[PDB]
RNA sequence: CUACGCAGUG
RNA sequence: UGCACUGCGUAG
């Protein structure tokens, strides 16, 4: 039968299942089960859980037991195993010591350690000078890293004498530096990890070192009390008056960071106001049982509850549609989009979803190789730092955030700060960390689901600084055509056809897939967000130094990753994830999507047997992938180039910030050479801590039909000017709901309706070529309603109700 | 320019008002106790806030956390001063009970002072 | 159809209720919002009519 | 090209 | 009452 083995030799290499006192199952089996998870085949995981009293068989009778969102209690079950894992780690260290004492040089593999922690392998061990033994633990520890956080192995470290039974350790409330504790934990657990570990990322040599140190800090921080982390503040004298001002920050990932320009003007006033130190100090203590998140303070005497008003209904358009034969009984086209009202507890409830963000430790070698590969997808673009006068702001009448929203909009602050002041603030952010407060606001929009949606309005200072830092690269990406990232590419004037042709480019046996990210903005691991930030900042090689880039990363983390959240007059500490109001929201998520795809491909290739592979080139590629993953430190540029070319040839991706359309080879995916939907599910399981349902994922066998859905648009192949082209059309229900229901009564009727219905007709024209007659009739209904509105209002306006104007919008002339 | 001066004045006034709302008796204690002088922000309200506000979603959390007129939280004793509902009405202690729980506009906001 | 116009009637009833300062009372607003959301998401006509009748009774009470 | 307003997408 | 992209309408 099949057991998981991590093998390396000339003939074959990889971590996969093979046909080949001691316990029935080994640690490699557990790692494989938790890293290659398929609900259809969970026999090994179920037997391991049952045998060691993690849970009972009845637990598996319940459906969706594996899902974290549907069944969070699973997190408890896995935790029941964590202690065992911890023990194994300790034993591993002992084993290593013995080898060092015995002058033994060898490689330790997960498949040679039983679940009781005992090591039963004495092969590949070569005698050397006593005291000179140097074991290799890269593969073992790297593969075991993801399991440690999922099972919460180090929980015992939070108890006195590292015993779960005995009480918790009562750390000093004022203590914030745990550097010695981090060193002690690393020495006890990862003693033989030869790579240097820096608890404080301020002393990291490069971006890869920062990723390594942050990965270790993620695991080490779970032990320390939550109150210790956060902004560090001091009481100082300014102008003969006392002020409490932030002078540092404690990051769960980056350790302790101290501002370099601490001392005891408009720039200073904004720095103080944006700082949550004063607000928290002047705020009353708060205990909110409505959420599991940390509560800091309350700035208001009374709590505030916000409600979502119901949508307005347009009787003229609904009556017109009814008279023309729509909304009948049994009709295919129906109203499924509405404005869903919410109670006063909705907003906070939405914040509660941040509970799905969990401390996740990534496979550091895998993450390093994946980031190196991902950097290739962003090589064409150019980036750097720009001055204040080179910054473009689309809208100056937007909210400036808290507390800046009280006094005015973003225009007020942009006008108040001169270019020199903005440059001074940016330079200050290159030397110091400025914590900020982000407000949570309910968004009023159409949806087909009753769930409320929240957006994070960040402070003005963070937006300004991130703009000056990133706008060059962001504009470079948006102006590029034919790349994997398709931000800035219009679907009109043949853009959809161009993108689809680009995706299909040179695939031997093409099929299409598309997947979804459950709770993407909330459940995203902090490590992946840091990796995306580093990828975006890697364009600053010349214009910024190592210290400047690190301080910019720290500012982003303190303003995006674990900032202070303002909700209904109360302050909370965001566990993690990504804010939707960031200057780099779309692009960071695109980087995350590319990283997940590359990780899935890497897992698929290594999980293959290798011996069965009948292609010499693919076997050599797998062997070199394992070499560059678990055996070689320095980045191999040649192999990175080769793997990027391989992925581009057999894995063509079109990514827009959450949505991915992938063209992949039939035979390679069937043989496991290329990632499939199951690989993405496993990756999202052991990395993103979320279960991906096959219902939300789609696979298209035939290219002529096109992608099932992309950006809420479906695709049709239609005949235009003797040439067949791909044309995007929306769901008729969405357009009809937009027409019938409106945000406010101001846009209920009048001239302003003409523009709205013209835009809706522009969007809905492609439905005319759909085989269904009602879909086509939707566009004619919209045109006739535009005619009727013009008549009620009463030559150029003719073009609005003549279909040639909408014909022109989808032709490749422009 | 004039609006810039207005914003500067508003920010200064807000900071000084928060200072008036700030008390140094315990802040100086914690500052002097700390060797480095740096303290986490989150702990400042915990050990220095005179007033505590607790949000109660249901009666079960009510009995669990602050059932009586005096309760213990954050290693401190808090005595209740007021209990309002979601509608900002003065709910009395007697009214809070299992029998009358359905008639209360949850969540309940309870405000207490440090003992 | 009766389902679509029932949904539209529920939407307008919730709008007028909100304009009647019903949102001042937390529990009444919660009940009205729940009823309206269920009506919009309802797939059975009879349940939609029952919920619309309940919401109309809420309005008629005041 | 710029100012304002609107619609769609994540 | 957030960050971006795209397309329209009105003045220059
Ligand atoms: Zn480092
Ligand atoms: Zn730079």
């Amino acid at each position: 039968v099949y057991r998981a083995f991590d093998i390396y030799n000339d003939k074959v290499a990889g971590f996969a299942k093979f046909l080949k006192r001691l316990t029935k199952y080994t640690m490699a089996d557990l790692v494989y089960a938790l890293r290659h998870f398929d609900e259809g085949n969970c026999d090994t995981l179920k037997e391991i859980l049952v045998t060691y009293n993690c849970c009972d068989d009845d637990y598996f009778n319940k459906k969706d037991w594996y899902d974290f969102v549907e069944n969070p209690d699973i997190l408890r079950v896995y935790a029941n195993l964590g202690e065992r894992v911890r023990q194994a780690l300790l034993k591993t260290v002992q084993f290593c010591d013995a080898m060092r004492n015995a002058g033994i040089v060898g490689v330790l593999t997960l498949d040679n350690q039983d679940l009781n922690g005992n090591w039963y392998d004495f092969g590949d061990f070569i005698q050397t000078t006593p005291g000179s033994g140097v074991p290799v633990v890269d593969s073992y520890y790297s593969l075991l890293m993801p399991i440690l956080t999922l099972t919460r192995a180090l929980t015992a470290e939070s108890h006195v004498d590292t015993d779960l039974t005995k009480p918790y350790i009562k750390w000093d409330l004022l203590k914030y530096d745990f550097t010695e504790e981090r060193l002690k934990l690393f020495d006890r657990y990862f003693k033989y990890w030869d790579q240097t570990y820096h608890p404080n990322c301020v002393n990291c040599l490069d971006d890869r070192c920062i990723l390594h140190c942050a990965n270790f800090n993620v695991l080490f921080s779970t032990v320390f009390p939550p109150t210790s982390f956060g902004p560090l503040v001091r009481k100082i004298f300014v102008d003969g008056v006392p002020f409490v001002v932030s002078t540092g920050y404690h990051f769960r990932e980056l350790g302790v960071v101290h501002n370099q320009d601490v001392n005891l003007s408009f720039k200073e006033l904004l720095v103080y106001a944006a700082d949550p130190a004063m607000h928290a100090a002047s705020g009353n203590l708060l205990l909110d049982k409505r959420t599991t998140c940390f509560s800091v303070a309350a700035l208001t005497n009374n709590v505030a509850f916000q409600t979502v008003k119901p949508g307005n209904f347009n009787k003229d358009f609904y009556d017109f549609a009814v008279s023309k034969g729509f909304f009948k009984e049994g009709s295919s086209v129906e109203l499924k989009h509405f404005f869903f009202a919410q109670d006063g507890n909705a907003a906070i409830s939405d914040y509660d979803y941040y509970r799905y963000n969990l401390p996740t430790m990534c496979d550091i070698r895998q993450l390093l190789f994946v980031v190196e590969v991902v950097d290739k997808y962003f090589d064409c673009y150019d980036g750097g730092c720009i001055n204040a006068n080179q910054v473009i702001v689309n809208n100056l009448d937007k909210s400036a955030g808290f507390p800046f929203n009280k006094w005015g909009k973003a225009r007020l602050y942009y006008d108040s700060m001169s270019y020199e002041d903005q440059d001074a603030l940016f330079a200050y952010t290159k030397r110091n960390v400025i914590p900020t407060i982000t407000q949570m606001n309910l968004k009023y929009a159409i949806s087909a689901k009753n769930r409320a949606r929240t957006v994070a309005g960040v402070s003005i200072c963070s937006t300004m600084t991130n703009r000056q830092f990133h706008q060059k690269l962001l504009k470079s990406i948006a102006a590029t055509r034919g790349a994997t990232v398709v931000i800035g590419t219009s679907k009109f004037y043949g853009g959809w056809h161009n993108m689809l042709k680009t995706v299909y480019s040179d695939v031997e046996n093409p099929h299409l897939m598309g997947w979804d990210y459950p709770k993407c903005d909330r459940a995203m691991p902090n490590m992946l967000r840091i990796m995306a930030s580093l990828v975006l900042a890697r364009k600053h090689t010349t214009c910024c130094s190592l210290s400047h880039r690190f301080y910019r990363l720290a500012n982003e983390c303190a303003q995006v990753l674990s900032e202070m959240v303002m909700c209904g007059g109360s302050l909370y500490v965001k566990p993690g994830g990504t804010s939707s109001g960031d200057a780099t929201t779309a692009y960071a998520n695109s980087v995350f999507n590319i990283c997940q795809a590359v990780t899935a491909n890497v897992n698929a290739l290594l999980s293959t047997d290798g011996n069965k592979i009948a292609d010499k080139y693919v076997r050599n590629l797998q062997h070199r992938l394992y070499e560059c993953l678990y055996r070689n430190r320095d980045v191999d540029t040649d192999f990175v180039n080769e793997f990027y070319a391989y992925l581009r040839k057999h894995f063509s991706m079109m990514i827009l910030s959450d949505d991915a359309v992938v063209c992949f080879n039939s035979t390679y995916a069937s043989q496991g050479l290329v990632a499939s939907i199951k690989n993405f599910k496993s990756v999202l399981y052991y990395q993103n801590n979320v279960f991906m349902s096959e219902a939300k994922c789609w696979t298209e066998t035939d290219l002529t039909k096109g992608p099932h859905e992309f950006c809420s648009q479906h695709t049709m192949l239609v005949k235009q000017g003797d040439d067949y082209v791909y044309l995007p059309y929306p769901d008729p229900s969405r357009i009809l709901g937009a027409g019938c229901f409106v945000d406010d009564i101001v846009k209920t009727d009048g001239t302003l309706m003409i523009e709205r219905f013209v835009s809706l007709a522009i969007d809905a024209y492609p439905l005319t070529k759909h085989p269904n007659q009602e879909y086509a009739d939707v566009f004619h209904l919209y045109l006739q309603y535009i005619r009727k509105l013009h008549d009620e209002l009463t030559d150029n306006t003719s073009r609005y109700w003549e279909p040639e104007f909408y014909e022109a919008m989808y032709t490749p002339h422009t | 320019e004039d609006k810039r001066a207005k914003v500067t004045s508003a920010m200064q006034t807000m900071l000084f008002t928060m200072l008036r709302k700030l008390d140094n008796d315990a802040l100086n204690n914690i500052i002097n106790n700390a060797r480095d002088g740096c303290v986490p922000l989150n702990i400042i309200p915990l050990t220095t806030a005179a007033k505590l506000m607790v949000v109660i979603p249901d009666y079960n959390t009510y009995k669990n956390t602050c059932d009586g007129t005096t309760f213990t939280y954050a290693s401190a004793l808090w005595e209740i001063q007021q209990v309002v509902d979601a509608d900002s009405k003065i709910v009395q202690l007697s009214e809070i009970s299992m029998d009358n729980s359905p008639n209360l506009a949850w969540p309940l906001i309870v405000t207490a002072l440090r003992a | 159809s009766k389902m679509s116009d029932v949904k539209c009637t529920s939407v307008v009833l919730l709008s007028v209720l909100q304009q009647l300062r019903v949102e001042s009372s937390s529990k009444l607003w919660a009940q009205c919002v729940q009823l309206h959301n269920d009506i919009l998401l309802a797939k059975d006509t009879t349940e939609a009519f029952e919920k619309m009748v309940s919401l109309l009774s809420v309005l008629l009470s005041m």
